[PDB]
């Protein structure tokens, strides 16, 4: 089942990718958890996609942090 | 280089008056594993009156600086140096010192000396 | 409740200045001084317990290999300053000192378990 | 953590008012009784931490006798 | 127990779990024109293993964009991994699925007229 | 067992002297001129033998001597004759029984051998008697495994022992002037069969001249 | 084809009885030296190429093919190290069950001399070192005696039997290690240094002794050299099978009716050989409960396997053993197996150099646990966990000793669990039931 | 002058005739180790660099096996995991239980790597117990503790090589093995509080404080 379901969302995201090239640069998945990498003026267009469509529906912001890594030019990264 | 000491609220005796170190954490003598010795350490040298002083209750060691405790880990040399010339610090980069490569063989153990032996190995 | 430094039977500190109640505590109450004597055995010149700051998590009596420290099941020993919270090593062998027969009990019965 | 293995239905009320969380609150009391009652008919009997020491403590028993669980004892703790 | 520390055949490495830990799959916009060119080791689409590198390597340097490649799409690499193999877009995809009961009867835990259901 | 930390009450010291005598110190020459000119401390083996043969033992004063005299720091010489079984460093007295215990002298019974030179006198097997004259030491495989239940005196194996008969070698030997011949109790001679010679059974050799191979 | 039961004509060693006399002039008689001259002044690829073809294997142990061991020693440029290069003779064996170092140099040392001649032409070897156990004294004053006698005949020396070839022959005794007849150990101990061995890559013919390329051959392998030079080779090759070749002396020990060395064939029948040669078992075949061929470092064969097996390598090795020195050790069947394992663990406890950490700790680990195991103080479990600190200690040495340390407590596991067992199960019903470790209950 | 060959997948390169142990080094593989040392000789006594080499029947000593070309090294390996879990298991059976009380605490070598790759439990329980070993005096700047020592050779390695104070040695066979001089001598070199911080274990150590 689990090997099976992470091979499922694997595919999930590489669509989720393939149907909006313009805002997301990346996706990577560790253990049934989807993380999608997006600049910063990509923010709206991904939220608004992942709140509307019926397939992405997600309706429900849980929590937002930050977390920063000093050696990086661009330090803080949201999530 | 923006000057970034103004926005991120430290006080100026921070940025006017500490000299701050990069360095890399040199390999123990002690022990032969060597897996702190890559990232860049950013570090406070001490101040003259307010490093440590000894209480007398007990014998506490209280500390009137208060960067005494604080580290950081940066991945490259360069994020290091840019990171402290945004802020406004006064760094000092410490060059790392590596090992030299010098080829070993086992055969080294023995060979034919022809003259004096002036060595025996005891292995 | 309260700590207390235990002994051994024949009347020995049994606190081996092995520093581990030290590393472990969440807020770093312990502080231990210690020295070797001529003897080749290990003791503490100054042991010290912030009872402002321990928070009773019992992890030090988790840690300490020859079980040396432990928690005495008192509670009732409000004070009055603050000085008086701080415990030093005189306070604590005290303590071992009265609670002793209870503390052996309730180790003996923890010690199953453990 | 064995929720799955343990049989449980769930309350949901219908408006969204304040007295339809409070029945919830009245229903999970119930629920967890219910729970707490499965939990111990149903305990088997094992080992309850994990069986490795390399992230958790040895025994005190044998953290003495054993060089290596001494070892573990020191390295987990310090 | 006893299993786990029996004195005849218990190497470490076998019962070790903290090592064998799975890594994160990043995929960075050139690695998904890589799946879409080059293939998959399940379904490759690159002969000439000499000439294979070489067709690799442009798109490791930056040769294709990714617009391109979905232009240069066939319809069946389409319909088999981007999307479904009806042609519909995937669900968002859930471990273990959650089937709903509602218990009615003498065994809900509120009769009717309290407005909670007791779902299951 | 082997303990090898030295003790410095008596009798052992580095301020005792010690020399060789002549005759040994001629044969040390010519031991020296086997190797070559450098390597002059490869004969540090049977030299301290040399030393071992002039002192009943080997003593830190002979060690001491030895590394003075091949150019070799003292430790050098230290660890050479501390691997080695041979060179006993405690003074034992003038017979020392080396009675072998390995599983071809045990499945023969060297057990009721060493029970009954060790009910003839008082001693243990590493202890050596009051008198001086007798040190017990088991000992492994002496290489006479054929003449399956033996021992040796200071050099002499001597094989094929009795418990009964064994008694009798050692009042022999406390006595004063009784060895045996160096064999065994006329049994055989050195490994032949005891019913007799199976084999070899010819009065001449037969030459391998005649058995050439011819290029 | 029926192995076993040679001529007399056939023997290599004739002296092995004291008849013929170890005597310069007996062993003209007898056919020593007698064609010297012509084989040095051929070269050292015939001798090569002679001794590759009859297969003679390695007699010390080992078993590898002593021609080419041979032509490691010859490198397409050996010249341009112009110095001094020898020969090392393996004369110590110290084996439990062998009595050959002794068998062949206090019954015939001329042929040993000859073969140190005739191997170091083969090698280009300017001198040779012959390594005594110096247990034995009274053959160091034989073989000196001997060499003394080839010395003042002019055979050997300056001018080797006039071939215009210089070589020299000395005695060196090791006083009192086994774990220096180990070829590296040999080495280090003739260097003068403590008797430890060294690691593999710089081999021996490589850089050896005293930085000077050298190897180590046994006493056997190099006395059998001068007669199979004067013999055929392919003489020598019609014995055994057709990778294990020829003859071999065997030492028969234990518990038979009669010890015995004898000399015979190779891929012989066990059982004709104790029948041959010891007049049986003491007690006849029934009174079997195992045999070790070669010295203790081998595994035991159990009753029903020592009735077909041959006394080559191949037929030993395919019953997962060794033919070692072909040493044979029989056990009486009213006597313990446990106690001559016990003993062999702690003959390797008291001749293990102490080198590296897995055989220096692991016989000790080994002596404790067998000594646990023979009054039975154990669970059930714990031979097993032996079984497991022998391939903890098997692979992982520098020497093989850790290997010779490994082998009989395989052999004790394998065929002879249940007598540990009904040792156990004894020890179980005369005093308490016994923990892990030895402690009780 | 160098070779290219395989270790752990990667490619490196390095001069010839070198150790292996460079390689693994200059690769970036973590490969363990008690007896070697930079700037020392080679011993093969530790027996814990033990490595999967193709065409090679054992694993074999990765300090003092000397590069050749077309080189596969493999080091995870299943035999050499159980290597390593068995030759530290060998290696921790009459080491002494002295953490507490020894110096080296955190900064012990044997301690870190008996993490890494050493076995969970330990099976000596035997009643006769740990060898003893009982130690002797080496000078005012030197403590030693001879008990836990593990035999490593890299003191007396030091005190022959580059210090040139020839007094230490290694004195015995098998178990019966010790370490240092044995007349009770004193050992003088003008660097010799360097020994301490050069053995692994926490057997010479600080006397002074
Ligand atoms: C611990 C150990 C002890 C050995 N003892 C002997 C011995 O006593 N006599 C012998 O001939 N070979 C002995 N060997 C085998 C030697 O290494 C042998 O000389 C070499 O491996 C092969 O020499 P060969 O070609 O003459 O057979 C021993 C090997 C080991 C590992
Ligand atoms: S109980 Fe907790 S806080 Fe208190 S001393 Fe112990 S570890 Fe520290
Ligand atoms: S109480 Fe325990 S942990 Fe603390 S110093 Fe004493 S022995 Fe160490
Ligand atoms: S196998 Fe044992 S005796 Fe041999 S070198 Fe290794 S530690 Fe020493
Ligand atoms: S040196 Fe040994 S005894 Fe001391 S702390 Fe380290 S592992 Fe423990
Ligand atoms: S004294 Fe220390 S450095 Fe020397 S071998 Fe022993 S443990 Fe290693
Ligand atoms: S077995 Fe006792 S001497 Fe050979
Ligand atoms: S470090 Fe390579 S084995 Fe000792």
């Amino acid at each position: 089942r689990y090997l099976q379901h992470v091979s499922d969302l694997h595919q999930y995201a590489k669509y989720i990718m393939a149907a909006l090239p313009k805002y997301i640069q990346g996706f990577s998945v560790w253990k049934d958890e989807l993380t999608l990498h997006v600049a910063p003026s990509a923010v709206i267009p991904v939220t608004t996609f992942l709140r509307d469509n019926t397939s992405t529906q997600y309706k429900s912001i849980i929590d937002i942090t930050a977390v920063d890594y000093p050696s990086r030019e661009n330090r803080f990264e949201v999530v | 280089v923006p000057a970034h000491e103004i926005v991120s609220g430290a006080p100026a005796e921070l940025s006017r008056n500490r000299v701050v170190r990069i360095y890399q954490q040199a390999k123990p003598a002690t022990q032969s594993g060597e897996y702190g010795t890559f990232a860049w350490r950013l570090d406070w040298d001490i101040v003259d009156v307010a490093n440590r002083w000894e209480n007398d209750l007990i014998g506490w060691q209280s500390s009137g600086d208060y960067m005494q405790a604080t580290q950081m880990k940066f991945t490259s040399k360069e994020s290091a140096i840019k990171f402290a010339n945004k802020q406004g610090w006064d760094f000092y980069i410490q060059e790392p010192h590596h090992r030299k490569f010098r080829v070993k063989q086992y055969a080294n153990n023995f060979v034919h000396s022809y003259g004096k032996l002036k060595h025996i190995r005891t292995k | 409740g309260e700590h207390a430094l235990r002994r051994y039977p024949s009347g020995e500190e049994r606190c081996i200045a092995c520093k581990l109640c030290e590393a472990i505590c969440p807020a770093l109450a312990i502080t231990i001084d210690a020295e070797e004597r001529i003897d080749g055995s290990r003791r503490t010149t100054k042991y010290d317990i912030d009872m402002t700051k321990c928070i009773y998590c019992g992890y030090c009596q988790e840690s300490c290999p020859v079980d040396a420290i432990v928690e005495t099941p008192n509670v009732e020993y409000a004070t009055e300053t603050r000085e008086e919270l701080l415990y030093n090593k005189e306070k604590l062998l005290a303590n071992g000192d009265k609670w002793e027969l209870e503390l052996q009990y309730a180790l003996d019965a923890d010690a199953p378990y453990r | 953590d064995a929720y799955d293995k343990v049989d449980f239905d769930v309350p949901v009320g219908m408006n969204g008012d304040c007295y339809d969380r409070y029945l919830i609150r009245m229903a999970e009391f119930r629920q967890s009784l219910r729970i707490i009652e499965q939990c111990c008919n149903d305990m088997p009997a094992g080992a309850v931490k994990v069986e490795d020491f390399k992230i958790n403590s040895p025994p005190r028993n044998l953290m003495k006798e054993d060089m290596e669980a001494l070892i573990h004892h020191f390295l987990l703790y310090t | 127990s006893y299993p786990t520390n029996d004195i005849a055949e218990n190497p470490y490495w076998k019962r070790d779990h903290r090592r064998a830990y799975p890594q994160t799959a990043f995929f960075d916009q050139k690695t998904v024109t890589g799946l879409l060119e080059l293939g998959s080791e399940a379904t490759p689409r690159i002969a000439d293993g000499e000439a294979g590198t070489k067709a690799l390597a442009n798109i490791a340097n930056g040769g294709v964009s990714f617009t391109q490649a979905l232009g240069k799409s066939s319809k069946d690499v389409i319909y088999g991994e981007v999307l479904t193999v009806n042609g519909l877009p995937p669900v968002a995809p859930t471990l273990a699925p959650k089937q709903w009961k509602i218990i009615e009867g003498e065994a809900a835990i509120y009769p009717k007229g309290y407005p909670c259901r007791t779902f299951h | 067992h082997i303990v090898s930390v030295h003790r410095n009450t008596e009798n052992n010291n580095p301020s005792i002297p010690f020399e060789f005598s002549p005759e040994n110190m001629k044969r040390a020459e010519e031991v020296i001129a086997k190797y070559p000119p450098q390597y002059k401390k490869a004969a540090v083996m049977p030299l301290l033998d040399i030393g071992q043969r002039q002192l009943g033992y080997t003593s830190i004063s002979v060690m001491n001597y030895v590394a003075k005299l091949l150019e070799m720091p003292p430790m050098r010489v230290y660890e050479v004759a501390t691997f080695y079984t041979m060179y006993n460093r405690t003074p034992m007295g003038r017979y020392h029984l080396q009675i072998c215990t390995t599983t071809p002298c045990q499945l023969c019974g060297s057990d009721g051998i060493m029970e009954a030179v060790q009910n003839t006198l008082n001693i243990k097997p590493g202890e050596t008697t009051k008198d001086n004259l007798f040190t017990l030491s088991e000992v492994e495989c002496l290489g006479a495994c054929v003449n399956a239940p033996m021992m040796a005196i200071n050099d002499d194996y001597y094989e094929d022992l009795t418990p009964e008969g064994t008694v009798k070698l050692l009042e022999d030997c406390k006595a004063g002037k009784m060895p045996t011949p160096g064999p065994e109790n006329h049994v055989r001679r050195d490994c032949e069969p005891a019913s007799g010679q199976k084999v070899l059974l010819s009065k001449e050799p037969h030459n391998v001249a005649d058995f050439l191979q011819e290029g | 084809r029926q192995y076993g039961g040679l001529k007399d004509q056939d023997r290599i060693f004739q002296n092995l009885y004291d008849n013929y006399g170890w005597d310069l002039a007996s062993a003209r008689k007898q056919g020593d030296w007698y064609k010297t001259k012509e084989l040095i002044l051929k070269g050292d690829t015939w001798i090569i190429d002679e001794i590759k073809k009859s297969g003679l294997r390695g007699r010390g142990g080992a078993g590898f093919p002593s021609g080419l061991k041979w032509s490691f020693m010859n490198p397409p440029g050996w010249e341009k190290n112009e110095g001094p290069r020898y020969l090392v003779v393996n004369a110590d064996e110290g084996e439990p069950g062998t009595c050959k170092d002794r068998e062949i140099m206090r019954k015939d040392p001329h042929k040993l001399v000859e073969g140190c001649l005739l191997a170091g032409r083969a090698m280009n070897a300017t001198a040779a070192y012959i390594y005594i156990r110096g247990e034995f004294y009274n053959e160091a004053a034989v073989l000196q005696t001997a060499i003394n006698e080839a010395y003042a005949a002019g055979l050997i020396g300056k001018d080797a039997c006039g071939s215009g070839y210089d070589f020299d022959v000395y005695i060196h005794r090791g006083m009192g290690a086994y774990v220096c007849g180990e070829e590296t150990s040999l080495i280090e101990s003739l260097e003068g240094k403590a008797g430890k061995p060294r690691l593999k890559p710089p081999f021996p013919a490589g850089v050896g002794l005293f930085g000077r390329p050298s190897t180590v051959t046994n006493v056997e392998t190099v006395a059998v050299a001068p007669t199979i030079l004067r013999r055929g080779g392919d003489w020598f090759a019609s014995f055994g099978r057709e990778r294990n070749s020829g003859t071999k002396l065997f030492c028969i020990s234990g518990n038979v009716n009669e010890p015995c060395t004898v000399e015979e064939e190779m891929s012989i029948p066990l059982r004709e050989l104790l029948e041959k040669h010891c007049g049986g078992i003491k007690g006849g075949w029934d009174n079997l409960l195992g045999v070790i061929p070669g010295g203790c470092s081998v595994p035991i064969l159990p009753k029903n396997i020592c009735e077909d097996v041959l006394m080559d390598f191949d037929a030993l090795k395919d019953v997962q053993s060794g033919l070692g020195t072909a040493a044979v050790i029989v056990i009486n069947k009213q006597q313990d197996v446990i106690r001559a394992i016990q003993r062999f663990a702690a003959f390797y406890k008291h001749e293990s150099c102490g080198q590296c950490t897995p055989c220096r700790e692991g016989t000790t680990w080994l002596l404790k646990a067998m000594d646990r195991f023979r009054t039975g103080q154990a669970k059930e479990r714990e031979i097993d966990m032996l079984y497991e600190l022998t391939k903890d200690i098997e692979g992982h040495t520098i020497c093989a000793l850790g290997d010779a340390a490994a082998w009989p407590i395989q052999g004790l596991i394998r065929n002879f669990r249940p007598e540990m067992e009904t040792r156990m199960k004894k020890f179980h019903d005369e005093v308490g039931a016994v923990s892990v470790g030895g402690w009780m209950k | 002058a160098e070779i290219e060959l395989t270790i752990d997948g990667h490619k490196v390169s390095i001069e010839a005739g070198s150790a292996l142990i460079q390689a693994c080094e200059k690769a970036g593989v973590t490969v363990p180790r008690y007896c070697y040392h930079d700037k020392l000789a080679i011993a093969g006594n530790c027996r814990m660099c033990l490595v999967d080499v193709e065409r090679a029947p054992k694993p074999v000593a990765s300090c003092a096996y000397p590069v050749a070309p077309g080189m596969v090294v493999r080091t995870d390996t299943e035999r050499v995991k159980q290597a390593r879990e068995n030759v530290m298991e060998m290696m921790l059976q009459n080491h002494p239980l002295d953490c507490p009380v020894c110096d080296q605490g955190g900064e012990c070598d044997l301690q870190d790597q008996s993490m890494r790759y050493g076995r969970d439990r330990g099976r000596f329980t035997e009643i006769t117990g740990k060898r003893s070993t009982e130690d002797k005096n080496i000078g005012p700047l030197v403590k030693t503790s001879m008990n836990r020592c593990i035999h490593c050779t890299r003191c007396v390695r030091f005190a022959n090589d580059i210090a040139g104070a020839p007094e230490l040695g290694s004195s015995g066979r098998g178990n019966d093995m010790q370490i240092g001089t044995y007349l009770e001598k004193n050992l003088n070199t003008e660097l010799s509080g360097n020994v301490i911080d050069l053995c692994p274990v926490g057997a010479l150590t600080n006397k002074p404080y």
